[PDB]
């Protein structure tokens, strides 16, 4: 099984429809057609991905389904349950990143100090 | 808080994420929002609530909403949550005094030696 | 779909009371029934079709109007304490072959001889005992709504601003404070059971809400105390962890550390400025 | 033309089949039988119908109707009973509405109570913390077996509710509960349920408190502000370290 | 035909009418009820792909559901001005330390 | 039981770095003092 | 118009109603009248003020409305939504307080350092 | 366990002064 691709950046969420590479697709959220209306600036459907801007956790969380055009949207048998807490300017980072940035900062400071001391000792 | 009287703005609080939301009573599909008079945005049938952000930032001000007929009466929101208030108990003052005396002694030794 | 005018009503003796019943299934036969404890359903009135008014088992003191096909209204010309009960409305087709009745939601009607006796409830919430949490790793909050009359209340639980239906048990019917004697007020209780970890998170908010149906704005009130109108009475509680390390303690510690390190940084930079000034002065004065 | 139900009030365990009886008599040869269910809310819900001139008893989900015209008995049978079946069941029959006897008649009604399977009895009598806004003292009799039935309090100033079934879907746990409360100084409810026949080995907690700090730290969570403050503290420590190093070097430069 | 995902007090559960087959991701915990699977707390970001059958009218057709959670227990807000300040302050501090080293080097 | 960027490994990482520096420096000092 | 003034000093919260000059004021919380001649010392009302002592966040947070006597609550032109936390001793760490504390710590530290420096120079 | 940062702060407070004192003493003894 090839899963959905979900990308979150700031308050923008992009979902990718995996199992239909060579046909037009439609997206449906909680039994209601979404995207592809050429309006509603915050929602877009280009190529084979759905882009949701200014994502709201309270209202835009739930079921999502992708189905080919011309097929009744209940034959589909692969849904995505999405619940995301988005935030403006909020970026995610784990403890390993903080540990490594602190370590490299200490190392570069020590190296610079040693280099300056060796340069200034002789003269 | 009566519709008869042009009181339409309500606060929708106590959420799992801490945000503060505002709700407009008007039945119009698109609702425009004003803060202290100047427009701050508008919403459509998909979104029913306006987000004021986390309550730890103390959202304060005056808000109105207008869908079709007229501007509702202002609602004044005031928050004071003490995300920065400090309890002045024994432990805090003891630690403060310990740090102060130790730092003063260290600096005093340092400036004593370099004197003259 | 059969609907009625309201679900709860309170009136005084000697007044005129109107009850409405509206259906939309194109039904010919209409029935107005009364339910009593220990008596069963009793047929007040029946209407075969439009402009038909025929007597029932207990027809005294009531009237109806069937001036329209889709309407069947009932009238208590002079309300009295004798007529306090639950009233139901039903609709059915013509012919007893395959025409069962279709009831609505009902209306509970209480008639008192003085509006002074109407009181709002008092709502309190009691937190779980630590003994239960230690013994079985579960918490049980109890909500009590006492001292109200008439028994026309509804109770609900809201956690984190959302209504909760799982893990809630409420009394089927409000009981009486002193059943021995008359004009007695009512009590109601409810239980919410939660896992122990969920309860002692200080970020969780629990609330018990009681909606009380009382007097309307079209009633004379000449009493010193407040007017007992339809309202909502609530009780709130925060998650409680009496023993242990919670987020509040960590936040306080971090704030204190921040202040202390800012002060220390200020002292250190003052000393740095002083020593730099001394070095520069020595270098200048040497030459 | 009359309908009678023999037994008022029935009890059944969960995941069982229960039969409620209805005996009728009539003179007309054409009629029909049907049943209604009325839960605690108050509404009447139509359940099942069966005519007089048709075989092949009707069946909807968990409901069925056992009909015996010769014995004149229409019985409602519910299979795989759940906890939502606790209601009042009414049996009714039509009549010849041509001459004078339309008169849809109704039965008296039978109560039904569904008892869960506890599967792990553990009776206990806890006392809940005070409200700080009320003078009442409330305590809870919980986790007892289905058979243990609670009696009312003889004392006038002590209020006791009947047993109630609670269901937790988060950990599929069923339980029975009762509450007793009063307003009096000497109300210590090791003896509040005196009139009731409580079972043996019922837990009575000690007045002292107990704790498990591991359980308390199991329910810990953070937010973005705490992360930002922690990072700020780390940065302040690093900056202080660097400034102190500079201070020390300059001091050894200017020692004396 | 969507596999119901329910959100009780602070956990998340998967509900089917038959046994739930795990395809990938979070293993989960069974409730002693075969037709229910517990994925744990929501703030721990349970993600996975599960599959199960159906009943009633859905006798002979599968269904697959992918659960994806994102709650920012590790997220942190970072305005560009703030990070610019952080790097410039750190560079100033390390330059000051290097200057101190250079001044100490002679003596 | 989620810590996020509150896991106690961070300040203890700083403390461990400072401890390692201090112990190696005091070992060097002690060796120099005994040698001279 | 002119908004309410909210003053917090410890556990006492005072609300001030600028509108309706010279007209006696009635106060409502959650559609319940407060501030009247009721047997309670925690809640007090005078000409134009409302003092809530030992403020409880759970019980006393919500909607407050100010209206002149003989009028109707819905005829008032303002509603105030107040949600606050209070302490007996919680002094707040904002930018100005931190700056003040840092500045004073610097000035006393510098004074002491200069005094001890002069003492050391004179002694040696 | 031991998620209380009070111990962490006390430990680094001790280590800081110890480290600076030994740094000064060693840097003098070498030179
Ligand atoms: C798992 O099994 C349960 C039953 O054990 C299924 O719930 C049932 O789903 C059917 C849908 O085929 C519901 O029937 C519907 O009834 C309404 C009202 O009469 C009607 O308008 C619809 O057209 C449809 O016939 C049925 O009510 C419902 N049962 C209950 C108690 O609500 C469920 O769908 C099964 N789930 C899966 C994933 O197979
Ligand atoms: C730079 C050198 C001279 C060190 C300065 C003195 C040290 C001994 C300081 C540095 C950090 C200080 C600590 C920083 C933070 C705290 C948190 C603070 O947390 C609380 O428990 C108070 C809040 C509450 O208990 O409600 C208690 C004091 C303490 C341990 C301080 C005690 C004294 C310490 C270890
Ligand atoms: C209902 O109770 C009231 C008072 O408890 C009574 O109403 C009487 O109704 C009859 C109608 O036959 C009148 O003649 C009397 O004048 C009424 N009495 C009063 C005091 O108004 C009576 O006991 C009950 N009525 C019925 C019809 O059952
Ligand atoms: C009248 O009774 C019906 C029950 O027959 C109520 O319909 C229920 O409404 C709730 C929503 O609150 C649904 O969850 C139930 O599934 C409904 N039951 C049925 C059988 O459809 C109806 O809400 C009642 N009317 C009022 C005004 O409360
Ligand atoms: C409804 O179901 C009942 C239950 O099976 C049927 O009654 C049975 O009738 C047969 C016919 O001879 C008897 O052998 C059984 O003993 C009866 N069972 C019971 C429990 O009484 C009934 O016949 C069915 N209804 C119709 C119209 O056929
Ligand atoms: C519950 O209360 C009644 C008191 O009369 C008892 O339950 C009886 O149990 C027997 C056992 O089969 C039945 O035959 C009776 O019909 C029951 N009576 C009633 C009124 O339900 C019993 O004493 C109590 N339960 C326990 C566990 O003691
Ligand atoms: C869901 O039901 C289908 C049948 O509807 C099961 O598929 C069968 O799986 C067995 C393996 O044990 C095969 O031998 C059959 O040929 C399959 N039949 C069909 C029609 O696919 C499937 O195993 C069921 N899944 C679960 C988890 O029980
Ligand atoms: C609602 O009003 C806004 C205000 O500019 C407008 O942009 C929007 O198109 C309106 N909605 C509709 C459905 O016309
Ligand atoms: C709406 O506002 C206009 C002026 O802004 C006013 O003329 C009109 O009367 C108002 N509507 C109502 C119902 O009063
Ligand atoms: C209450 O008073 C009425 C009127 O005197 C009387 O009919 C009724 O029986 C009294 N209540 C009880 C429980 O006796
Ligand atoms: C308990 O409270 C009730 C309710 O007001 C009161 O009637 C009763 O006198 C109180 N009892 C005691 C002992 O205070
Ligand atoms: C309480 O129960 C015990 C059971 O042994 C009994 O002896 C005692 O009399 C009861 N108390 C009262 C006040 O009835």
């Amino acid at each position: 099984q090839t899963p959905y691709k979900v990308s979150i950046s700031g308050t923008t969420v992009i979902l990718t429809c995996p199992q239909y590479p060579g046909s037009e697709i439609l997206w449906q959220h909680n039994d209601k057609n979404i995207g592809g209306d050429e309006d509603d600036k915050n929602i877009g459907s280009d190529e084979d991905h759905l882009s949701l801007k200014e994502f709201s956790e309270l209202e835009q969380s739930g079921y999502y389904v992708c189905y080919p055009r011309g097929s009744k949207p209940e034959d589909a048998n692969f849904y995505l349950y999405l619940r995301a807490r988005v935030c403006e300017n909020c970026m995610e980072m784990d403890v390993m990143s903080v540990a490594t940035i602190v370590i490299v900062d200490i190392c570069i400071t020590g190296g610079l100090l040693l280099l300056v001391y060796y340069w200034s000792k002789n003269r | 808080q009566s519709i008869k009287g042009n009181h339409l703005v309500k606060v929708y609080d106590y959420q799992e994420d801490g945000s503060v939301l505002l709700t407009c009573d008007a039945e119009a599909k698109n609702i425009t929002w004003f803060k202290d008079g100047k427009m701050i945005g508008f919403l459509t049938e998909d979104k029913k609530k306006w987000n004021l952000g986390s309550n730890a930032k103390d959202p304060r001000g005056m808000y109105q909403c207008k869908g079709s007929q007229n501007k509702s009466k202002p609602l004044q929101v005031y928050y004071r949550m003490c995300q920065n208030c400090i309890e002045l108990n024994a432990a805090t003052i003891s630690g403060f005094l310990f740090a102060e005396i130790v730092s003063i002694f260290v600096l005093a030794v340092g400036v004593y030696f370099i004197a003259g | 779909k059969v609907t009625q005018s309201s679900r709860y009503l309170v009136k005084r003796t000697g007044e005129k009371v109107f009850l409405e019943c509206v259906q939309d299934m194109d039904h010919e036969n209409m029935f107005w029934y009364r339910q009593d404890p220990g008596l069963g359903l009793r047929l007040i009135y029946f209407s075969y079709d439009v402009k038909m008014k025929e007597k029932g088992d207990i027809p005294e003191g009531y009237s109806v109007s069937r001036e329209k096909k889709e309407r069947f209204s009932l009238i208590l010309e002079s309300a009295s304490t004798n007529q306090t009960s639950m009233y139901l409305c039903a609709s059915s087709f013509t012919g007893p072959y395959n025409s069962p009745l279709h009831f609505g939601n009902g209306t509970r009607l209480t008639v008192t001889e003085d509006l002074n006796k109407v009181f709002p409830p008092e709502v309190a919430v009691f937190e779980p005992s630590e003994a239960e949490i230690s013994h079985t790793q579960k918490a049980t909050l109890v909500c009590l709504a006492t001292g109200f009359f008439p028994d026309h209340v509804e109770l609900s639980w809201w956690v984190n601003g959302k209504e909760v239906h799982s893990g809630v048990s409420t009394d089927p019917q409000p009981l009486k404070e002193q059943p021995a004697l008359n004009d007695s007020r009512y009590c109601l209780s409810s239980r919410l059971r939660v896992s122990a970890t969920f309860w002692q998170n200080p970020r969780n908010h629990f609330r018990c809400q009681v909606q009380f149906y009382g007097l309307s704005e079209n009633d004379e009130w000449t009493q010193d105390r407040a007017k007992p109108v339809t309202q909502i009475v609530s009780a709130e509680a925060w998650g409680r962890a009496d023993c242990g390390f919670t987020s509040v303690s960590y936040q306080q510690g971090v704030l204190s550390a921040t202040i202390l390190y800012e002060i220390l940084l200020g002292k250190a930079t003052l000393y740095a400025v002083l020593v730099s000034a001394l070095v520069l002065m020595a270098m200048v004065k040497r030459k | 033309q009359k309908i009678t139900q023999t037994q008022p009030g029935m009890f059944v365990q969960e995941k069982e089949a229960v039969t409620l009886d209805c005996t009728y008599d009539t003179s007309d040869p054409s009629y029909g039988l049907f049943w209604y269910k009325q839960p605690s809310s108050g509404e009447m819900i139509f359940l099942i119908y069966q005519g007089s001139y048709d075989q092949q008893n009707a069946t909807e989900g968990r409901y069925s109707l056992n009909f015996q015209k010769a014995r004149k008995s229409a019985n409602l049978v519910i299979s795989a009973s759940q906890l939502g079946d606790s209601a009042m069941y009414f049996c009714a029959m039509r009549g010849g509405g041509s001459g004078g006897s339309y008169i849809p008649t109704f039965g008296r009604g039978t109560s039904l109570i569904v008892h869960p399977n506890i599967q792990n009895p553990d009776p206990a009598v806890y006392q809940l913390r005070d409200s700080k806004s009320s003078d009442k003292s409330v305590c809870l009799f919980t986790d007892f077996d289905s058979q243990t039935n609670v009696s009312q309090s003889k004392d006038s100033d002590v209020y006791i509710t009947d047993k109630t079934v609670l269901d937790m879907r988060s950990m599929d746990f069923k339980s029975n509960s009762a509450v007793a409360w009063s307003n009096k100084s000497d109300f210590a409810c090791a003896n509040a349920f005196n009139n009731s026949i409580i079972p043996e080995d019922t837990f009575f907690p000690s007045p002292e408190s107990s704790c498990d700090v591991k359980l308390v730290e199991k329910s810990f969570e953070t937010d973005t502000n705490l992360n930002f403050q922690n990072l700020s503290v780390i940065g302040f420590r690093i900056l202080l370290l660097k400034v102190a190093g500079f201070n020390l070097l300059m001091t050894l430069r200017l020692w004396s | 035909f969507k596999i119901p995902i329910e959100e009780l007090e602070d956990r998340v559960f998967v509900n089917c009418n038959t046994s739930i087959t795990w395809v990938e991701g979070t293993v989960g915990t069974l409730l002693s009820d075969i037709t229910r699977l517990d994925l744990g707390k929501r703030i721990l970001d349970p993600r996975g792909i599960y599959r199960c059958n159906g009943t009633d009218i859905y006798k002979d057709k599968e269904s697959t559901v992918q659960v994806h959670y994102r709650m920012c227990q590790s997220c942190v807000e970072l305005d560009p001005a703030t990070v610019a300040g952080i790097i410039v302050t750190d560079v100033i501090a390390t330059l000051l330390l290097a200057l101190g080293v250079f001044c100490f080097a002679g003596h | 039981q989620s810590f996020g960027l509150l896991d106690p490994k961070l300040c203890y990482l700083l403390d461990g770095i400072l401890f390692i520096y201090g112990v190696i420096l005091t070992a060097l000092f002690l060796r120099v003092k005994f040698s001279r």
